[PDB]
């Protein structure tokens, strides 16, 4: 059937297997809690159907082209019950007038506001978060990939286990899957947004924390 | 099945009606091009740019004529009716411009049938974006989209309560709503086959904010490369 | 502002 394609059940239990259980400023400790569920991340799409099957070259570049704005999404849905802030895989909390003094209220207010709300507002379960993000995984229009044809095929494929949930669970709703996926977008755009802001961390090569000069001179 | 209830089905002629009437196809349409600035590349044209800054107007003319048809879109708040159409003017004109795409000659054609190339796309205006736009037009023709479909997707960009500074975003996403159902229905009742054409179709709205908000900033750098300043109607709309 | 778009909302 379609739910025996790509189970819901299966991506439930990496959704909950990898979910975990204030000194510095607020950026720093976004970066921390980052790090730590880059480390995760792997052994969440393994227990992903289907995605150990892909080549490894394309697993890599899914996961490399996905990797923030599947973070971002976790976070955020983790973040329901908090009012004006996040929740941490640390267990840290980060308030929306703290994202504001490190100059980052900006975006900080999109993540709050279109998909921290947004989520909460429609009930958003883990198992939707979890085929969304799985959706995110299989991200056909990555640069490189040997075969986007077999991808465009696991996401379609989560399509319409997602689908077939929705109409189980909430009979009541007809255009819920719907209105999942048009969260995507404003994912999307954040996740964008967000890796402006590391772009000096992304392309590094001279000699950061001044180690240039101390050398310079001795 | 795919049956179409006759409240969907009004639904879906109003907007087919809308898009058709303020949008006329690529094939209802006789076309002309130029010979100016076709050869190579450059940062701009002020000949094409004048002629198609023009077209752009008269586009957004006609963008607020679609809206104004749409099922209580005139029922809105007018702060919120001229914050949708600010936010998705861009959404719709490039989803339409895509929609005027011949691959066999790689051009763009408007409203006054004109016809420009690539190259000449990127010298009226788009620049850095002509790539970004050609390459989704190209991504657009394996979904087969008709008059309608076109028209539910850009109503569904239209009606969007996620938009900020709006009163009432509620009322906004309630008037979506049916926009959503109707599409789901439609492009399963014409592809009885896939079904992951409706997902597939709406996805790629994903892809035109991403567009479109590169968009918002070649209006910048526009504003300041060219002589004069931005069309009063186009300054209304995007600044 | 918006004059020229009030004017086309009006109608
Ligand atoms: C990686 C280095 C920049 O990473 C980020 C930086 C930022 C953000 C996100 C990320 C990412 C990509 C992931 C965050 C993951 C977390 C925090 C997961 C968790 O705790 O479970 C938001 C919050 C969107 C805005 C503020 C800044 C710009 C600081
Ligand atoms: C508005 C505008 C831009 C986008 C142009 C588009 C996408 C409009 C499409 C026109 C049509 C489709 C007219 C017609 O049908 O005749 C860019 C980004 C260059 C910045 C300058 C002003």
């Amino acid at each position: 059937s379609a739910n025996e394609d790509m189970p819901v059940e299966k991506i439930l239990e990496a959704e909950l297997a990898v979910e975990p259980k204030s000194p510095n400023d607020p950026v720093t400790n976004i970066c921390q809690a980052a790090d730590k569920q880059l480390f995760t991340l792997v052994e969440w799409a393994k227990r992903i159907p289907h995605f150990s099957e892909l080549p490894l070259d394309d697993q890599v570049i899914l996961l490399r082209a996905g990797w923030n704005e599947l973070l971002i999404a976790s976070f955020s849905h983790r973040s329901i019950a908090v009012k004006d802030g996040i929740l941490l895989a640390t267990g840290l909390h980060v308030h929306r007038n703290s994202a504001h003094s490190a100059g980052v209220g900006a975006i900080f207010d999109r993540v709050l506001t279109e998909l921290v709300s947004k989520m909460r507002d429609m009930q958003m379960d883990k198992t939707e978060l979890g085929c969304l993000r799985a959706i995110v995984l299989f991200n056909p229009d990555s640069k490189g990939l040997s075969n986007p044809a077999e991808v465009e095929a696991l996401r379609e494929k989560v399509y319409a286990s997602l689908e077939a949930y929705c109409k189980h669970k909430y009979p009541e709703q007809p255009g819920r899957f719907a209105k999942l996926l048009l969260r995507l977008p404003a994912l999307r755009s954040i996740g964008l947004k967000c890796l402006e802001h590391l772009f000096f961390f992304k392309l590094i090569g001279d000699t950061p924390i001044d180690t240039f000069l101390m050398e310079m001179l001795e | 099945s795919y049956t179409l209830t006759p409240e969907v089905g009004e639904l879906i002629e109003k907007v087919r009606k809308a898009h058709q009437e303020t949008f006329p196809a690529l094939c209802q349409l006789g076309k002309y091009t130029t010979n100016n600035s076709s050869e190579q590349r450059v940062s701009l044209d002020i000949d094409l740019w004048d002629k198609f800054s023009e077209l752009s107007t008269k586009c957004i003319i006609k963008t607020v004529e679609f809206a104004k048809q749409l099922p209580g879109f005139t029922t809105l708040t007018i702060a919120d009716q001229i914050t949708l159409l600010k936010a998705a003017c861009l959404d719709i004109l490039i989803l339409r411009i895509c929609t005027r795409y011949t691959p066999e000659q790689d051009t763009m054609t408007f409203s006054d049938g004109l016809t420009l190339n690539r190259t000449q796309m990127h010298n009226a205006g788009f620049g850095p974006l002509t790539d970004l736009v050609f390459a989704f037009a190209n991504q657009l023709l394996p979904l087969e989209m008709d008059d309608a479909e076109t028209g539910l997707l850009s109503a569904i960009c239209l009606i969007c309560g996620d938009r900020q500074d709006l009163e009432q975003p509620d009322r906004v996403d309630m008037l979506q709503e049916p926009l959503l159902e109707a599409l789901k229905v439609y492009v399963r009742k014409r592809r009885p086959s896939r079904p992951h054409m409706f997902p597939k179709m709406l996805m790629k709205i994903t892809d035109l904010r991403s567009i479109s908000a590169k968009g918002a900033e070649r209006v910048i750098t526009l504003k300041m490369e060219i002589p004069g300043s931005m069309p009063p109607l186009i300054q209304e709309m995007l600044e | 502002k918006h004059k020229i778009l009030h004017r086309l909302l009006q109608d």
